[PDB]
């Protein structure tokens, strides 16, 4: 059960944030 | 200042051409002046899209009437 | 006046006189007059990075470099007061050459009359 | 060479409304007006403008409906269509076909008769 | 497996991003 | 207890600095907006709205504004005068402006529709 | 109660000033009273935004006509 | 085709307006019109058209509201209803009931009397 490194957690968070921002931006643009 | 404005406009025209934006030098200068005056970029994008649709409809009408 | 400039811009883009672009001018005025939520990014560097990523995504690395150079030139020229807004607009108006343009159906011409 | 009189999209849309309603074009005037209003409206770009991406999305959707055989058939038909090269706008037609697919497994939420009140 | 601290951090970040996206759509 | 409509009209007149006759179109727009069904606000929880305002101010490197917001929220919670704290917190968060970002001077182009 | 109301109004004024909201004491008091009386915060925010937009439109018209 | 003497949708909408407002149908005319407009408005497809999925969503919502006993009761009632087979549109009714479920802990946002101001 290798704990997710702080760097990996930050990377996953940034990826999720980017995808959610893209979805919000697409909805806003629409 | 004039040389700087000319350089900026030329750079913008080159960027538009490489990106295939369809903007001319006069339209790019107008957009730059509008942006410098504080216009919201989202509103500007929506306005640009509506203007582009109107321009395309006008071009189609001009091609049909010619 | 900015309004006259916008009308002239519409006329130039459409290739019609200002009197012939009245509906398009009205549409533009309506769009600008609508209350918009705050823009996602008001930072010039963030807008530039988003534009660069969008240009790279279209496999236009040369066009991405050209865009970065034009942005650098505009920033050094110092003519534009709101660099973030202009960069965001340019990013928003970029089109991917690989995605086949959804050809506006000839049917749109039917309602113009 | 007088390319068969493919009546202009307005006439084609009127004929389509008449055909869909099973009434004459004159009897579909309210439906024709609704169609004209829809067609004149600015439509968002199709979800996928890549022929292969649209075909893959169609196959995935068929698999999602537990129609795996239909998903394979869709992928094969898409390959055949791409090879045939008859359609000029493959992405638009693929997006349309994807949009028109119906899940046979999802029990039709029977449209309440009340919707007819607004059709007039 | 994401540590409980890492799992909690990732969960909070994802929740924040989804709330921000929902808020932006709602505001628009 | 001035009716909310009269209070909103007085507020508009006070904020714009114009007479009711000069704000007639704006008064009509305001009445239409207030009477129009609006989507739910981004945050309807007083504590969640306060936390979101604090987080947004901290993320924008506006520590002074974040401290002021935290202090105002503490004061509002301790005073206990307001029944709907969430509404006031949501309003304040929605109306917050970054003092560092130079007010986007409204382009003269808006005047075209004013006539 | 009066002292508590005054303290709350002062806190709100300070928050508005730090946030540069542009609200005066009377408008803030009216908004606070409406929110305490159960007014939907979205309606109040829309009203405030519309009043600010009207003031900005009037200022833009005065600056374009001057 | 067993069409129950279903009093017309207009009568049902008028009765609903009168019941909700606590006013007579004649006094709920604006509310009746609003109801007719809402029903006539195009609505997005319901979140769930599966009877069991709607029941599970209702149970999950009750559990999220810390109403675990109410979630179990909802699941049991749904199982009983499915076995009973009395309801013709189980998915629609279950989806409606789930959407109409209220958390007793979340204070009902009393529609401000202020909405009446714009009616004049």
């Amino acid at each position: 059960n290798a704990p997710l490194t702080s760097i990996q957690i930050r990377f996953i968070q940034n990826m999720i944030q980017e995808t959610l921002d893209d979805f919000r931006e697409a909805c806003h643009r629409d | 200042n004039l040389n700087a404005v000319r350089e900026t406009m030329d750079v913008l025209l080159e960027i538009s051409r490489i990106l295939n934006t369809g903007l001319d030098m006069e339209t790019l200068s107008i957009c730059v002046r509008l942006c410098e005056q504080g216009i919201n970029p989202e509103a500007l994008s929506s306005v640009i899209k509506e203007l582009r649709k109107a321009t395309e409809a006008l071009k189609a009408a001009e091609n049909m009437t010619s | 006046s900015p309004n006259v400039l916008l009308q002239n811009l519409c006329c130039r883009i459409l290739g019609r006189s200002e009197a012939d672009v009245a509906q398009q001018f009205q549409y533009a005025v309506r769009v600008i007059g609508s209350n918009f939520a705050p823009t996602v990014e008001r930072d010039e560097f963030l807008v530039a990075e988003k534009i660069k990523k969008e240009l790279i995504r279209q496999r236009r690395e040369a066009d991405a470099a050209l865009f970065s150079e034009l942005h650098r030139k505009l920033h050094s020229q110092g003519v534009l007061k709101n660099k973030w807004s202009i960069l965001y607009l340019l990013l928003s108006l970029s089109e991917d050459p690989r995605r086949q343009p959804s050809k506006v159906s000839s049917y749109a011409t039917l309602f113009a009359q």
